């Protein structure tokens, strides 16, 4: 019934950079948060941030600083998150997923889509 | 002479306590603790307070003291150079007596409204609460929408501030009438407190200033009974040795030690103006900046274990809910917490009897201050009806908080709060420091003040009145100059125009100072030599 | 960071049988953690949250209790279709993390 779409793979040379989208289909684009989460091949679940996508805030991972950034717009209903400084450390499957305010739960998660380098 | 001194000395105490203690250290101590440090953010404010306030508070408090003038009319025997600095004073006391007492008027409407057994935000069961209700958690089930309000936040976006109607800063809405016919009531208040003078001031303060310590510890009491009360004064109590290595953590600790002790202003000085001559003025100050400190602490304790208890019911990790980053804490979040315990009414008149009796005092003091200033400056004009021109004074902070008093006040009021304080304060502030230090000498003061009370300090404290204490003004207008704040509100963001309106009104106090540079010479002129040797000697009595 | 601990990595048993695991918080947490389910290859699903309120969607199997450090997610009379990772969330404090999870044998 609700479905979140997300991009596809791609052979990420290190050195170069990939972005991931999102669509919030079956709920509204506004109304919770759109949160994302890494895990390596075969390895925990590792938050990546949170996205507001009424005005655009964010408030990303402490291990994520400047080694990612998100973006969203509502009119195209997409959910731009930027990856700079890749390597093959940090290269695996990522996960686009919602969630409303404060109970912080991840209710429903894209297909999920790897990143392999 | 005329002097007219206090009832007693315990009387002057007082009135200085309350002059010290307001809103401030309940609203924002507790947050820039939080933010900045956690628990160790005590070390960088005792450091900055023994070096950057109590210096400052000691040296004007005796300074007032000795030469028993106004904050304007002191120049003529400091520094006939710098007289700009009463008039300054004058216009940032008409900024904050126009924009703070909004606050207070905010307080007493949820005073006034508080008198039901229901309160009006434990349920928004009401004709301003919209489609957007949920209301308090009582449970688990119940899921958040991003636009989501509790019902107490609403209370305070709809009815309380009527903020809703604000289509832009550009225009203002309207000025409401219930907050109006408040801040009527508080100023009719303020004006039959302070139409005599210290003799009728000092014994109103004595229970304006008395008042907030048993309410705090009614509130102590029942927060140390609270369920899940320790939380909020573990995170409290936490400290964050990584974080006070950040210069932010201590740039906080030495503007809330400056807004909080609010030294260098000249209300301690108008005040020490009308107190004895062989006062020991110097356990006064020590007394006033430990129980401020202290004060600050237990406020802090009440409020954190408060939130404590509201992340207990609701979801842990009282940043969560401690977000909003103003009065709100004590508007928005503190409703909350109170509107959840049991027999809310009485813990609800208590508290905002509290608020208001802090802004009380401090808005006895700050109009005191003004009006001592431009009498002792005019004692022939003036001084023969002192009763008169108070009524006066008064009706110009109404006249220029009207425009704080509009649907979308809030707005204004934080505009106001943010750009009209403090670097103009802060400027003024330094410049005077140098004027009684530098200009003034350094070794008259220790004299006169060694002649005063009957001993003169070490040299520690003449360290910090010529050197610590200047670095410390000047090290905070460069780093509040260095970084303008992109303040926001309740998601209403303030384009660029506003940050120019806020630095036109914050330099719109400063440029006085210039004005009697100018504008003095044209009756004294000559060379430059014989000018620049006329302006530093003081007056000859 | 509050990091969150769980049990071994494979403890588990054989299919009908009381399936109990433990998730221990670095800080005291008095509810706020979630459980979501890692099918092989798949995205993870929730299955109950606040530790003791099952998301919608979800069979009656599935339980969970427990308050202050550990967190008794517990479930019997498991299934040939309820084997996976279970990974053990917290609504605790910024930056939100994740659990390690457990294998099942058999
Ligand atoms: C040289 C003469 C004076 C020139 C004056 C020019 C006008 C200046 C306009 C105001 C400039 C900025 O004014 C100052 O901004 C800072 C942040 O930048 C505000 O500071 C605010 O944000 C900072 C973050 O840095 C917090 O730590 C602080 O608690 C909070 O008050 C001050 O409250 C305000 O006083
Ligand atoms: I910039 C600035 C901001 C705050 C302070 C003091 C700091 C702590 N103690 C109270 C406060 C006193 O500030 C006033 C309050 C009411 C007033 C008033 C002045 O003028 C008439 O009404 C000093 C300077
Ligand atoms: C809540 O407010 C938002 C924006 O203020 C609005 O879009 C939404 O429709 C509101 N919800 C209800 C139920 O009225
Ligand atoms: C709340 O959720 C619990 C889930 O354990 C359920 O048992 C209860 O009936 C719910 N309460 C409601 C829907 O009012």
């Amino acid at each position: 019934e609700v479905q979140l779409q997300q991009s596809g793979p791609e052979l990420v040379k290190p050195g170069a950079s990939v972005k991931i989208s999102c669509k919030a289909s079956g709920y509204t684009f506004t109304d919770y948060y759109m949160n994302w989460v890494k895990q390596s091949h075969g390895k925990s679940l590792e938050w990546i941030g949170n996205i507001n996508p009424n005005n655009g805030g964010t408030s990303y991972n402490q291990k994520f600083k400047g080694k990612a950034t998100l973006t969203v717009d509502k009119s195209s209903t997409t959910a731009y998150m930027e990856l700079r400084s890749l390597t093959s450390e940090d290269s695996a499957v990522y996960y686009c997923t919602r969630s409303p305010v404060r109970p912080y739960y991840f209710d429903y998660w894209g297909q999920g889509t790897t990143l392999t380098v | 002479g005329e002097r007219e001194t206090w009832g007693k000395k315990v009387d002057f105490l007082l009135s200085v306590i309350g002059y010290a203690v307001d809103l401030g250290n309940v609203w924002r101590f507790p947050y820039i603790c939080y933010q900045n440090g956690g628990g160790a953010f005590l070390l960088p404010y005792t450091i900055m307070a023994i070096f950057g306030g109590i210096p400052l508070f000691y040296m004007e408090l005796a300074l007032g003291q000795y030469h028993r003038n106004g904050c304007i009319s002191i120049w003529r025997k400091i520094c006939p150079i710098f007289k700009g600095i009463g008039y300054a004073i004058c216009i940032i006391a008409f900024y904050i007596a126009s924009y703070y007492n909004t606050i207070m008027a905010w307080a007493l409407y949820y005073l006034i409204s508080s008198f039901t057994d229901q309160l009006p935000w434990t349920s928004c069961k009401n004709s301003w609460n919209t489609g957007n209700c949920t209301n308090y958690f009582s449970e688990d089930n119940i899921t958040w929408t991003l636009h989501s309000t509790s019902p107490a936040e609403e209370f305070y976006t709809r009815h309380v501030l009527q903020i809703h109607r604000s289509k832009g800063l550009q225009d203002l809405g309207g000025i409401s009438w219930q907050l109006a016919l408040c801040i009527m009531l508080i100023f009719t208040v303020i004006y039959f407190s302070i139409w005599k003078g210290v003799k009728t001031s000092g014994k109103v303060v004595w229970v304006t200033a008395t008042f907030p310590y048993i309410i705090l510890s009614v509130l102590l009491v029942r927060g140390a009974t609270l369920p899940g009360a320790w939380r909020g004064v573990l995170f409290y109590l936490k400290p964050n040795w990584q974080k006070l290595l950040e210069t932010g953590v201590w740039i906080d600790a030495a503007a809330q030690i400056f807004f909080s002790l609010g030294p260098g202003f000249g209300v301690l000085l108008a005040f020490a103006s009308y107190n004895k001559f062989n006062n020991n003025c110097y356990q006064d100050a020590l007394v006033t900046s430990v129980v401020n400190c202290m004060t600050s602490f237990v406020s802090g304790f009440v409020i954190f274990t408060v939130l404590g208890y509201m992340a207990e019911m609701r979801n842990e990790d009282v940043s969560e809910v401690a977000k909003d980053a103003g009065p709100s804490l004590l508007f928005i979040t503190y409703a909350e917490a109170i509107a959840n315990m049991p027999a809310s009414t009485f813990f609800a008149i208590i508290f905002f009897l509290m608020l208001i009796t802090l802004g009380l005092d401090s808005t006895f003091a700050g109009l005191e201050g003004v009006i001592t200033a431009v009498l002792d400056e005019f004692p022939h004009v003036w001084a023969k009806r002192r009763e008169r021109f108070v009524l006066a004074v008064v009706i110009t902070c109404f006249f220029g908080s009207l425009v704080t008093l509009t649907f979308g006040g809030a707005y204004v009021v934080k505009l106001l709060e943010e750009y009209a304080t403090g670097p103009a304060v802060l400027t003024v502030a330094l410049i005077e420091a140098v004027a009684v230090s530098w200009f003034y000498g350094i070794t008259q003061f220790c004299r006169d003040v060694k002649e005063m009370l009957g001993f003169s300090p070490g040299w520690f404290w003449r360290i910090c009145w010529v050197a610590i204490s200047p670095l410390f003004l000047l090290f905070i207008i460069c780093s509040f100059l260095m970084s303008p704040p992109q303040l926001r509100l309740f998601q209403y963001n303030y384009p660029y125009w506003s940050i120019i309106l806020g630095y036109c009104i914050g330099t719109s106090s400063f440029i006085c100072i210039p004005t009697y540079i100018a504008y003095r010479l044209i009756i004294t002129p000559g060379t430059f030599k014989e000018r620049i040797i006329k302006s530093i000697t003081p007056e000859t009595p | 960071d509050i990091v969150m601990t769980q049990s071994h990595k494979f403890m588990s048993t054989s299919v009908g049988d009381r399936v109990s695991i433990t998730c221990k918080a670095s800080q005291d947490v008095s509810t706020a953690v979630a459980w979501y389910q890692q099918k092989p290859g798949q995205s993870p699903k929730l299955l109950i949250y606040s530790a003791s309120y099952r998301y919608t969607g979800v069979p009656d199997r599935f339980t969970g209790s427990g308050s202050g450090t550990d967190f008794t997610f517990t479930i019997s009379s498991v299934q040939a279709e309820d084997l996976a990772v279970y990974y053990c969330q917290q609504h605790y404090s910024i930056p939100r993390t994740f659990g390690g999870g457990t294998k099942l044998e058999i």
